[PDB]
C-alpha cells in the first residue's frame, strides 16, 4: 500500500553527482594510465559488475586506489563514469569503439548492448 | 506521487 | 548530444538498496530512542537536508554514530529511510504524524509536502 | 534509451 515519488531516483542521482563535483565523501581513486578520477565506491558498485566484484572483496573494499588494465582509454572511462553519475551517455563516433571496450570490461551491460546497436547501424 |  | 538511459537511476538506487539490506559498505549508525539503522552517508546526504548539514561538516563528517533528537519516532525513521533507498512510502492513518514530524526534522521537503495533503483530505 |  505504498506511495511512490516518480522524480526521487534522479533526484538522488542528481544530488550524488553534485557530492562528486564538490569531491565530498569520495572515498576511492580510479587510476586510468596515469589520469586519476574520484568516485563514490557505492555508486560505483551500482553501476558496474566489475567494482560490485572489486568493492565487495574482503582486501580490496578497504584499498583507496584502483588501478585499471593499461589497455582502459581515459576518455572512454570518463564518459562512463560521467554516465554513472547521471544516466547521460556521450556517445560519439570518434569515441564508441573506446567507450565499448570500457563498459565491456566495467561489465556495464546496457551500455555495451547500446553500443552494439549504434556499431550496428554505422555498418 | 503515484500508486505504484 | 548524449543519449540517456531512462531506468539507469532507479537501476542505480535499487542497487544501493541491495547493498545496504547487506550492510555492504555502510559507513555510519543513525541512533533513534536506542534503534539503530546502519546506513550510506551520502545516500542519506542525497535525501535528506539535515544529513547533508550533518556531514558537510568538517567534524561531524568523520562521525561513524549520529544520535537523533530523543522526540524522533524510530518506526518514522524507518519509514523514512526505506523511502531514501527506494522511492516508496509506507503512508499510514496511524504513522502519518509521526512521518510528517520525522521529514520535517529530516528536511525532506517532497514527503513534508505529501503528509500535509494527505493530512489536509481527511479533515 | 532516449534523447533526454
Ligand atoms: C547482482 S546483485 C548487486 N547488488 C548490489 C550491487 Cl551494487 C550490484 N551491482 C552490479 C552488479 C552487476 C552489474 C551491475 C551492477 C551493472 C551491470 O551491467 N552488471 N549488484
Ligand atoms: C542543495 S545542494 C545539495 N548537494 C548535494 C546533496 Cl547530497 C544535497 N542534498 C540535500 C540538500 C537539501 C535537501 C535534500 C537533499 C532533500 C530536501 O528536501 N532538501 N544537496
Ligand atoms: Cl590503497
Ligand atoms: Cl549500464
Ligand atoms: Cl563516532
Ligand atoms: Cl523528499
Amino acid at each position: 500500500s505504498c506511495i511512490q515519488f516518480t522524480r526521487h531516483a534522479s533526484d538522488v542521482l542528481l544530488n550524488l553527482n553534485r557530492l562528486r563535483s564538490r569531491d565530498i565523501l569520495t572515498d576511492v581513486v580510479i587510476v586510468v594510465s596515469r589520469e586519476q578520477f574520484r568516485a563514490h565506491k557505492t555508486v560505483l558498485m551500482a553501476c558496474s559488475g566489475l567494482f560490485y566484484s572489486i568493492f565487495t572483496d574482503q582486501l580490496k573494499c578497504n584499498l583507496s586506489v584502483i588501478n585499471l588494465d593499461p589497455e582502459i582509454n581515459p576518455e572512454g572511462f570518463c564518459i562512463l563514469l560521467d554516465f554513472m553519475y547521471t544516466s547521460r551517455l556521450n556517445l560519439r563516433e570518434g569515441n564508441i569503439m573506446a567507450v565499448m571496450a570500457t563498459a565491456m570490461y566495467l561489465q556495464m551491460e546496457h551500455v555495451v548492448d547500446t553500443c552494439r546497436k549504434f556499431i550496428k547501424a554505422s555498418e | 506521487w503515484v500508486i505504484p
